[PDB]
């Protein structure tokens, strides 16, 4: 193991002088990806379930808390709507569903492994299934019937666990065929219209003077574009090239921290149901038998407040971790309002 | 033996050694016991399971309902069976008739469905994203605009909200 | 004056919300005998009073704590939208924007402030093109052996004749050398045609 | 369920989250093992001679029912007191190693 | 160099300040009979 200082990167050294300038003479076209979190999952927490269980005595003495329950609830369906709304803002922006025509003729330009692919079940991308397969979930579907963990499957299945206690994850407004449907749409109107199409009716235009356009907007004359126009389709077919090569080889960490925290969050939850929290054991049916109604009610009540407040804890960070994934939601609309359906 | 308790007593697996009575998960709670006569192991799981969801038109409308069972897929536990019953990804519906239309969502169930007061009696779909749409591309075609509108729009943007101060020793 | 403004009652309605709900969790036990502070100070003397009297103050303290968090949280979004606002004052009703969709749909030509209660409405005046037309296109028009592109348009073609007009709003114009510029021979261009 | 949880007697159009599924039990069962002997109250409570209590005895106690209603025509305690389990649930319980 | 730069020390003066603040919390009782777990563990005994 070896110990350094950081060093903040190679040294430069610039030209300077009262006459002299540097003038390009090439270029090169670069492609570069932005990962951006959109949404989280969505909770939902039965109090009943997760403080009492079965226990009917818990259950009656519960009745003096009812409006913290309701209060957690309330803040946790907040968060759950507010999810839709973000994807939403961010992916439907446009309604109306773009097709591109079998007219494959952009100007040399080969937008083949971005465009969906009918071969598939969905009508996905190439690179939209390297992205789909390189963040893994914990819930492939949200139907996980009682009968299809009835035994000691429970307890060794961590949803089954989670499930057991009260703990629901639901599943998102617009399914993932409805979003690759959505982002089709928006390819095929910026390949087709360039950038009329987020300001009114689309009005078609051939992709090399669009592309010219382009170019006239960073400073560059047009027939730059039309006397290089083989060379740069050529750099941008290789630059698309290059993505894929490195997706499907090798990540999407800011995606995939978002599954991991909720993950952990509602395995937490789960684990502290063993804390006695000052009281003579952490199960209710050791309490209920081996003492009778009115001293073990003192033993109830300890574990009754030491569970509301674990609730609570996560319902406020859960609170705390929303706002964050708007701020990135509403950033990923502006980009896709600014960057997709114009030229900044 | 003296443990109390509520649940399912199942067949099980696991294999205690001689010294051992009760089996516990990792919440600490009694999964598996050993029967004291038939000194066989049992596992015992819970018996409540599965989200429940209520779809109302208002009660200002009707008293009529749908109930989203979120945990059951038939092809039950269930409160009542009715009539329409449609399985979703999200869920066993009933008391909504499907129908094969598409409309804007007016109550979101989810997993692409929503379900509204229709034709009365409730009904569930799947959303619909948008219009359909196709641009005539060619290589040498564009299209120009020849005339224009002026439109006026409104946005509406929260700036404040209520200040509050609590006294606590009054409260 | 026909029929919302939802996003601003919504923080009204809020508020008033956790308010009422402050005043309600004064009916909790907490796990005491009663939640009436004279029920317990009378039928109990004070040192075993005191157990009762601490559980409903715990209790209380952390509702007040509950109440100030979520308005921490909420205050933090009312804050974002404000600062969006701001932002929106000085580039839409200031100047004029280029961001696309930032000041309505369309392409912004201004906007105006009016107050609310508890915030601002923006109206956003936008020019939306309309009545489009099919036109056939080029990239250069070739004349002497030479390769001429349009200065600030686009070349259109009513069928027979080659017109250049402006790439907002159809008003063809002729094409001279002028409109023009010229760069290159007529053999590197893909789509050239000759006029 | 949602008119009472929402403490309103109108609800309005929407999706509602009410509690989970609940199963109610129908059966009482009791496993016990198999024990048939009664546990020696009388020669506990009845014998003829005790202990020094500098010199305490101690004695194993295993395998038998514990019925301390028969000690009722015959005895007659001024100190009782348990700690760590109620008085009223010893007869629905079973012991270890006492 | 007259005379500020108010909102860089609201933000140290904000974290010094709670760091005090949790600090002199160890002198609340919370319903105990003191604050110090040496007069409680001396004059009582463990149960
Ligand atoms: C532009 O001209 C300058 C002037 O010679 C070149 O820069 C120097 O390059 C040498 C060798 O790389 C360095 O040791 C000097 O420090 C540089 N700076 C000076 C002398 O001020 C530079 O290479 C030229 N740039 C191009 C693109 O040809
Ligand atoms: C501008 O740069 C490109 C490279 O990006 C040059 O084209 C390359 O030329 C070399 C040598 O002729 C070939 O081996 C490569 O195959 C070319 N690249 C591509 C993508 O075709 C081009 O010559 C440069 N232009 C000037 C004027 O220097
Ligand atoms: C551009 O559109 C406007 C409508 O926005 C046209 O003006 C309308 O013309 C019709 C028929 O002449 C009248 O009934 C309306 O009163 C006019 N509207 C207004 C607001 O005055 C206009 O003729 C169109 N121009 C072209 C060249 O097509
Ligand atoms: C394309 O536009 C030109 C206008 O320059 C049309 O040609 C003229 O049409 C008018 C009226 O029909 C005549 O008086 C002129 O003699 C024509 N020629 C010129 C040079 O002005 C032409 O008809 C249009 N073509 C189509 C298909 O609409
Ligand atoms: C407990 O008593 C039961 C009977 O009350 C015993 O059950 C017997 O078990 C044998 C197995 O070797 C069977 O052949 C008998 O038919 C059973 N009897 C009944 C009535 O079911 C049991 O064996 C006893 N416990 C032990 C440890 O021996
Ligand atoms: C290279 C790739 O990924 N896909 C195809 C390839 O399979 C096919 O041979 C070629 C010509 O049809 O076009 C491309
Ligand atoms: C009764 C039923 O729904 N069966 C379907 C089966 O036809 C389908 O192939 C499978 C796909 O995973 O899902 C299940
Ligand atoms: C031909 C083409 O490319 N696009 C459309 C075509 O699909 C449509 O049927 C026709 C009638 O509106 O208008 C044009
Ligand atoms: C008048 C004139 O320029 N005619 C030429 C012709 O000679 C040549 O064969 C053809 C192909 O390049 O292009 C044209
Ligand atoms: C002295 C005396 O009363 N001895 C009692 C006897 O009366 C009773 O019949 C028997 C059964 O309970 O237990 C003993
Ligand atoms: C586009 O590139 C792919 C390689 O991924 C190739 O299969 C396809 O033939 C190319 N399209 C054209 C028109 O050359
Ligand atoms: C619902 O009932 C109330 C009172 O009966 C009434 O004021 C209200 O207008 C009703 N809703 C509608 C949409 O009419
Ligand atoms: C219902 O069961 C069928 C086959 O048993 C299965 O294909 C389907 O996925 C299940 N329901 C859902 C929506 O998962
Ligand atoms: C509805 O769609 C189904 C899909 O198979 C079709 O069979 C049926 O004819 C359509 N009409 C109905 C059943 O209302
Ligand atoms: C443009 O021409 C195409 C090809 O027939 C047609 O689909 C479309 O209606 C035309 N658009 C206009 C605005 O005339
Ligand atoms: C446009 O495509 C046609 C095919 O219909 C072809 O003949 C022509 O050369 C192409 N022109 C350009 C500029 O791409
Ligand atoms: C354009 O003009 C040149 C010279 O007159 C001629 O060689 C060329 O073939 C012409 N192009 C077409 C498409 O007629
Ligand atoms: C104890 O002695 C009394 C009186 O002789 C008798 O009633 C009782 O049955 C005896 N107890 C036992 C356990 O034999």
């Amino acid at each position: 193991i070896i110990a350094y200082t950081m060093s903040l990167g190679a040294e430069n050294s610039v030209a300077y002088s009262n006459n002299s300038i540097a003038i390009p003479t090439n270029f090169t076209i670069s492609v570069t990806t932005e990962i951006l979190p959109v949404s989280m999952t969505k909770t939902s927490v039965d109090c009943t379930m997760y403080i009492c269980g079965d226990s009917t005595e818990c259950s009656n003495l519960l009745l003096q808390y009812g409006s913290f329950c309701t209060q957690l609830n309330r803040a946790l369906t907040g968060i759950a709507v507010e999810q839709d709304k973000n994807t939403q803002e961010v992916f439907a922006q446009v309604k109306q569903i773009y097709k591109t025509p079998p007219i494959k003729d952009f100007g040399g330009f080969n937008f083949s492994q971005i465009l969906p692919d009918p071969s598939k079940p969905s009508k996905r991308s190439f690179i939209e299934d390297l992205l789909f397969n390189k963040v893994t979930l914990a819930d492939a579907g949200f139907i996980k019937q009682y009968g299809d963990c009835l035994g000691d499957i429970a307890a060794r299945d961590l949803i089954c666990a989670q499930k057991f206690n009260g703990l629901t994850v639901l599943p998102p407004l617009l399914t993932d065929e409805m979003i690759a449907q959505y982002t089709s749409a928006l390819l095929a109107g910026t390949i087709t219209s360039g950038w009329t199409f987020g300001a009114g009716a689309a009005l078609q235009i051939p992709f090399a003077m669009q592309m010219a356009y382009r170019f006239n907007g960073i400073g560059v004359t047009q027939n730059v574009l039309y006397e290089n126009q083989k060379l740069i389709a050529n750099q941008f077919n290789s630059a698309i090239g290059k993505i894929q090569d490195s997706l499907s080889s090798t990540a999407l960490g800011k995606l995939q921290d978002v599954v991991n925290q909720n993950a952990q969050a509602l395995n937490t939850l789960v684990k502290q149901l063993s804390s006695n929290f000052g009281a003579i054991s952490s199960v209710l049916n050791d309490i209920l038998s081996r003492l009778d109604p009115p001293e073990a009610e003192v033993q109830i009540d300890r574990l009754i407040t030491g569970r509301l407040q674990s609730l609570q804890t996560y319902v406020t960070q859960q609170l705390i971790r929303a706002a964050e994934i708007r701020a990135s939601a509403n950033l990923a609309a502006t980009k896709m309002s600014e960057c997709v359906l114009g030229q900044s | 033996n003296g443990l109390t308790g509520t649940g399912v007593l199942t067949e099980s697996n696991k294999k205690f050694l001689p010294f051992q009575q009760f089996g516990r998960d990792i919440a600490d709670t009694t999964d598996a016991v050993r029967d004291p006569q038939t000194l066989e192991i049992l596992d015992i799981t819970p018996c409540s399971f599965g989200g429940v969801s209520v779809i109302t038109p208002g009660t200002n409308t009707s008293n009529q309902v749908a109930v989203l069972y979120q945990d059951v897929n038939c092809t039950w536990r269930v409160y009542s069976t009715g009539s329409n019953v449609f399985q979703t990804r999200a869920g066993c519906l009933i008391g909504a008739e499907h129908v094969n239309n598409s409309y804007e969502c007016d109550i979101p169930i989810g997993a692409g469905i929503c379900a509204s007061y229709q034709t009365q009696s409730i009904i569930a779909y799947t959303m619909s994203l948008g219009a359909e749409n196709s641009v005539a591309y060619s290589n040498n075609s564009i299209a120009i605009p020849t005339n224009f509108t002026i439109s006026v729009t409104t946005e509406i943007l929260p700036v404040s909200m209520t200040k509050t101060s609590v006294d606590c020793t009054m409260y | 004056s026909s029929t919302a403004l939802g996003k601003l009652q919504d923080v009204v309605n809020q508020n008033a919300q956790a308010l009422n709900t402050l005043v309600k969790q004064l009916s909790s036990n907490f796990g005491a005998i009663s939640s009436v502070l004279n029920d317990i100070l009378s039928r109990l003397d004070p040192p075993e009073a005191e157990v009762q009297i601490d559980r409903l103050i715990t209790g209380r303290l952390q509702s007040l704590q509950t109440y100030v968090t979520q308005q921490l949280i909420r205050a933090a979004e009312i804050r974002a939208s404000a600062n969006l606002a701001a932002t929106k004052m000085s580039e839409c009703v200031l100047g004029q924007s280029k961001r696309v969709d930032f000041c309505g749909k369309g392409y912004h030509l201004m906007s105006f402030p009016q107050s609310a209660p508890h915030g601002v409405v923006f109206l956003h005046v936008t020019y939306v093109p309309a009545q489009e037309k099919n036109f056939t296109t080029a990239p250069a028009i070739c004349h002497d052996g030479k390769a001429h592109f349009p200065r600030e348009g686009v070349f259109v073609s009513n069928g027979t004749h080659w017109f250049v007009t402006q790439r907002n709003f159809y008003e063809p114009q002729i094409i001279t050398t002028d409109n023009t510029f010229v760069s290159g021979n007529c053999d590197v261009v893909i789509g050239i045609v000759n006029n | 369920e949602t008119k009472c949880t929402l403490k309103s007697f109108t609800v309005e159009k929407g999706i509602y989250q009410t509690s989970n599924f609940r199963v109610q039990p129908t059966e009482s069962i009791v496993r016990f093992p198999n024990i048939t002997n009664l546990c020696p109250f009388g020669e506990v409570f009845n014998a003829t001679r005790f202990a020094s209590v500098y010199a305490w005895n101690r004695k194993r106690i295993s395998n038998c029912v514990a019925d301390y209603s028969v000690l009722y025509n015959s005895a007659s305690f001024s100190t009782f007191k348990c700690y760590g389990v109620s008085p009223t649930k010893l007869n629905d319980l079973c012991f270890t190693n006492v």
